[PDB]
């Protein structure tokens, strides 16, 4: 489960 | 329900908020004030246009990127509040403006490189308006290179169900296979190539400036300027930048020796300078033809290299080669013990002030002696050129690293710790990226002010 914000 | 939340404390958010706001007042004020201060007036004009473009870019980063990201990216992480056009538009603008500030910083380092390192060759001849077309092309490249961000970024429903309204986020929507391509390209074009250019160029500048003998700006202090014949310290006949001529009494052969035109005791400014150039030239030439003084001159740097020329200028190659042991130590880098030697009855403490000034220069290898007037032009040139590289790389490096791991640290070390560290890291990285657009107004006024050399 990873960040969604670049 | 929607467990895509981030658990970064309120206190760090307050901290980062504060910092962003300080960065905001500084950046906005500085950029605005510079671009409207240089909305009024070759070739320094070109660097002015470059500065103008830079400040414009940074200003737009602050105005467009900051507020929205401060809200959605550091306070309320989900859902995305500005719709699809909001999403793609934001990211495109971000990209465009960053390409802009990068390409601009580079182009300015290139222009400055040219001006300082190839003055006649590049600067005066080749470099001239329209370099407006260059800035134009820079902005165009910023736009076109930012184009991909309009396809890659997008809106996606990531809630556990994938149906709940509160899970609508802005994120790369295309296959992760391409995401790598896009952001790697962006990494190279917006950081790597530019950073290499800044680095090597400014380094070369710095070394060239450190190696330049500040001899002329040094003598203009000590020796002054009088374009009507006078008497010096020991009462001989002098004119111009302390140029002794016809030292024999009295006022007549002094006026005859005024060559080259019938001076009638007075000379013009350009003549006092051209005279000064010959004198400084005959000094170095005296240095390099003298067997005692040459190898000492050779080993020295640029400051103590000027320091010698001062002495040779004041007393000729004959007198200065009369300081046998002082020379022996100066060649051996015994700055300490050689200073004490010169301070001895050297008989050239018949003018102690000028001597004290020369010895504390020889000794320290710095310009502390010559007041806070712009004889420090070269040294400041150096420091500013260091500041540029340090500032750019520090400010933008971690930013690009954080973006790479978004798509590479991908699979599958994505723990809670890493997910958290990522967002604290994010705080940091955008703080530095925004620190760029506030450090570079103030810094770049200092390099704008730093062109007294040309």
């Amino acid at each position: 489960r990873r960040p969604y914000i670049l | 329900n929607s467990d895509l939340d981030v658990n970064t404390d309120i206190y760090s958010k307050v901290l980062v908020t504060a910092i962003y706001l300080a960065l905001f007042v500084v950046g906005t004020v500085g950029n605005s004030v510079t671009l409207f201060t240089l909305a009024r007036k070759s070739l320094q004009s070109t660097v002015h246009y470059h500065l103008g473009s830079l400040a414009l870019s940074d200003l737009l980063i602050l105005l467009l990127a900051m507020p929205v990201e401060l809200y959605n990216f550091i306070w309320v992480h989900h859902p995305w509040a500005f719709g699809d056009a909001g999403c793609r538009g934001y990211y495109f603008l971000r990209d465009a403006c960053t390409y802009a500030t990068a390409l601009n910083v580079a182009s300015l380092s290139v222009a400055r490189y040219l001006a300082i390192c190839h003055p006649f060759k590049a600067k005066t001849l080749m470099s001239r308006s329209r370099t407006k077309k260059f800035i134009s092309a820079i902005w165009l490249a910023s736009a076109l290179l930012a184009i991909p961000m309009l396809f890659t970024m997008g809106l996606q429903n990531r809630s556990a169900d994938g149906t709940h309204p509160g899970g609508l986020v802005c994120t790369p929507i295309v296959d992760t296979a391409t995401v790598k391509v896009v952001i790697q390209v962006n990494t190279f074009m917006s950081f790597l190539f530019p950073m290499l250019v800044i680095s090597i160029l400014n380094t070369v500048i710095a070394n060239k400036l450190t190696v330049m003998v500040n001899i002329f700006e040094m003598l203009r202090i000590d020796e002054g300027l009088r374009l009507k014949i006078y008497k010096d310290t020991e009462g001989y006949y002098t004119i111009g930048i302390g140029h002794l001529l016809t030292k024999s009494p009295s006022l007549n052969a002094a006026k005859s020796e005024l060559d080259k035109r019938n001076t009638n005791g007075v000379i013009t400014k350009d003549e006092a300078e051209k005279l000064f150039n010959q004198d400084v030239d005959a000094a170095v030439r005296g240095i390099l033809r003298n067997a005692k003084l040459k190898p000492v001159y050779d080993s020295l740097d640029a400051v103590r290299r000027a320091a010698l020329i001062n002495m040779v200028f004041q007393m000729g190659e004959t007198g200065v080669a009369g300081f046998t042991n002082s020379l022996r130590m100066l060649n051996n880098k015994r700055w300490d013990e050689a200073a004490v030697n010169l301070a001895k009855s050297r008989w050239y403490n018949q003018t102690p002030n000028r001597a004290k000034r020369v010895i504390t220069t020889f000794r320290t290898g710095t310009w502390d002696a010559y007041g806070s007037g712009s004889v420090q032009a070269l040294r400041h040139g150096v420091l500013v050129a260091r500041a540029v590289v340090i500032a750019f790389v520090v400010c933008w490096l971690p930013y690009h690293v954080r973006r790479l791991m978004f798509c590479y640290i991908s699979d599958e070390q994505w723990t809670t710790f890493l997910f958290d560290f990522y967002h604290y890291f994010y705080m940091l990285t955008n703080a530095l990226a925004y620190a760029s657009s506030a450090i570079n107004p103030i810094l770049y006024n200092l390099v704008s002010a730093n062109f007294r050399q040309v």
